[PDB]
């Protein structure tokens, strides 16, 4: 986005240390748990009755990996999140009917998961750069809504 | 909290809405769909065309609920319990959308009650819709 | 701001009918009355104790006219709000220390004021155009914050 | 509404913070200032540089107030009456900002209490900060 060279590098370097598999399953699960209303799109996933049930759900786990996968790829197009997510933006609007506010919630959950994982390494300035990315991605995903 | 003053203001302005509540409810929805397109994600099953019977029908429902909250201004949490449960457990509308509808409700009233829509009444009506929104979102988690 | 030409014509047509002096005073007064926390910036304005004290305050009326004056100019540069509002953005940030959320509250209040004044003439689609405009101005005013 | 599990979760998590609450208070502010620069508009009289004594001192104050709130989790409105007054009538911070500090506090806790920051605890702390926010902005109008 309006990422600084130094900001671009910090994002880039932390991400290189991320296990998308684990972080994706954790981010989505935490979302379903912290903000229970988000479960409205995943009725077909099964048992989301408890934190334990959400966190253990493999459908949740596999969806999280798909989402973070797409997010991951977007980090390669930080200069055109808009064009990178145009088709996904249309899909989310036109087929999935997902309120873009959900993109924002996930973003913040993602930031908590990174802090959780990297502790010390996730410094205030590194958080600042990720907040910009997360906001940039949410905006890009919401861009084609009409 | 709503003060005695707020309560008088709301009963008075809503009093004037009278028989038009339904039509105003429908208009508020249309304004919301046009100004905040993301709210449409919650009505994929509706015909959102101008003069949609579904929108008309839905507008009446919303308006009836507000009318009911005014009638029970001293016991809103109980008067709206059912609606609070529905929104929390079935509809699961993200909280930010309540502020969007409230705003379009205020625009609609303003457009229709020039004489009653005073600064004081505007303030009371805003606090009221905020309170209704809070009740409807109270059982979310 | 992404305003279709037909949105731009609609904005411009109505604005033709506005008495900026009067609307400015009404919009600013209502802001201070509906969101009293906004009064934090005007302790030198005197008595803002009741709705009548606010609405009739000669200082609120004069300031309102100044604010809407700047806004009207913004309406002739819908193309370049950021540029138009850059020095004002800097001032609000660096000198006045005004939280940008204030700009969004004023925009919403202004929309109610236009609805109040134009009645039926402020149609659903006219409101949608003005919502885009007010958001663009708030955004332009917050662009230089740091 | 904090459930009994929530109150427990909160008391547990906060229990672990202990002597570091002031440092965490300070770290959460620093994260807020950097991530959401608009929040700095409320502290024009502070030195917002890294490790400023004003920020440190302020972090302590906030942490202390949180502690007191956990301690009176059952009686928040009352334990925080003075702070609700201060914020509503003097400080007049726009309500949107409370969500930003709350988020920065979660991030700070996450970063320092890895074993304790489970999904259920995360849920509880969020609800807790939301409740604290509600109390602090309840007398605004
Ligand atoms: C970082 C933001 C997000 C990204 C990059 C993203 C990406 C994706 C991708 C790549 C798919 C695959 C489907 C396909 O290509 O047909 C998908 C599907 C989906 N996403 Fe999103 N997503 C995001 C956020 C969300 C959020 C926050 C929600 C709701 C809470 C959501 C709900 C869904 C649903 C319901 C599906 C369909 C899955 C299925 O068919 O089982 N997404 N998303
Ligand atoms: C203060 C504001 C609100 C009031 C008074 C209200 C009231 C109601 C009422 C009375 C119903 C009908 C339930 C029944 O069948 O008995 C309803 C349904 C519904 N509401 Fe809410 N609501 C509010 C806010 C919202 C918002 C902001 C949204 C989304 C933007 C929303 C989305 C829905 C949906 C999708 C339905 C179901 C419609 C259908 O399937 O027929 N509501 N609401
Ligand atoms: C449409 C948005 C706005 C525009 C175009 C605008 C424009 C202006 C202008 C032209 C001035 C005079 C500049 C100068 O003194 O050199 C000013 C001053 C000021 N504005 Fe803004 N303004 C806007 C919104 C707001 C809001 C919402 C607030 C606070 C709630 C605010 C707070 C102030 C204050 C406190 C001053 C200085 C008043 C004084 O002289 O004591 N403004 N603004
Ligand atoms: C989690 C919610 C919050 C809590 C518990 C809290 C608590 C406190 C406390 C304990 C004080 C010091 C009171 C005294 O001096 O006796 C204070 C002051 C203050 N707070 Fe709040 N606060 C919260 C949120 C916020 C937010 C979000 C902002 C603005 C972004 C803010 C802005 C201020 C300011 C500007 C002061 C005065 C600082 C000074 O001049 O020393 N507060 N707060």
């Amino acid at each position: 986005v309006h990422l600084t060279p130094e900001e671009k590098s910090a994002v880039t370097a932390l991400w290189g240390k991320v296990n998308v598999d684990e972080v994706g399953g954790e981010a989505l699960g935490r979302l379903l748990v912290v903000y229970p209303w988000t479960q409205r799109f995943f009725e077909s996933f099964g048992d989301l009755s408890t934190p334990d049930a959400v966190m253990g759900n493999p459908k949740v786990k596999a969806h999280g990996k798909k989402v973070l996968g797409a997010f991951s790829d977007g980090l390669a197009h930080l200069d055109n999140l808009k064009g990178t997510f145009a088709t996904l933006s249309e899909l989310h609007c036109d087929k999935l009917h997902v309120d873009p506010e959900n993109f924002r919630l996930l973003g913040n959950v993602l930031v908590c998961v990174l802090a959780h994982h990297f502790g010390k390494e996730f410094t205030p300035p590194v958080q600042a750069a990720y907040q910009k990315v997360v906001a940039g991605v949410a905006n890009a995903l919401a861009h084609k809504y009409h | 909290v709503l003060s005695p003053a707020d309560k008088t203001n709301v009963k008075a302005a809503w009093g004037k809405v009278g028989a038009h509540a339904g039509e105003y409810g429908a208009e508020a929805l249309e304004r919301m769909f046009l100004s905040f397109p993301t709210t449409k994600t919650y009505f994929p099953h509706f015909d959102l065309s101008h003069g949609s019977a579904q929108v008309k029908g839905h507008g009446k429902k919303v308006a009836d609920a507000l009318t009911n909250a005014v009638a029970h201004v001293d016991d809103m949490p109980n008067a709206l319990s059912a609606l609070s449960d529905l929104h929390a457990h079935k509809l699961r509308v993200d909280p930010v959308n309540f502020k969007l509808l409230s705003h379009c409700l205020l625009v609609t009233l303003a457009a229709h009650l020039p004489a009653e829509f005073t600064p004081a009444v505007h303030a009371s009506l805003d606090k009221f819709l905020a309170s209704v929104s809070t009740v409807l979102t109270s059982k979310y988690r």
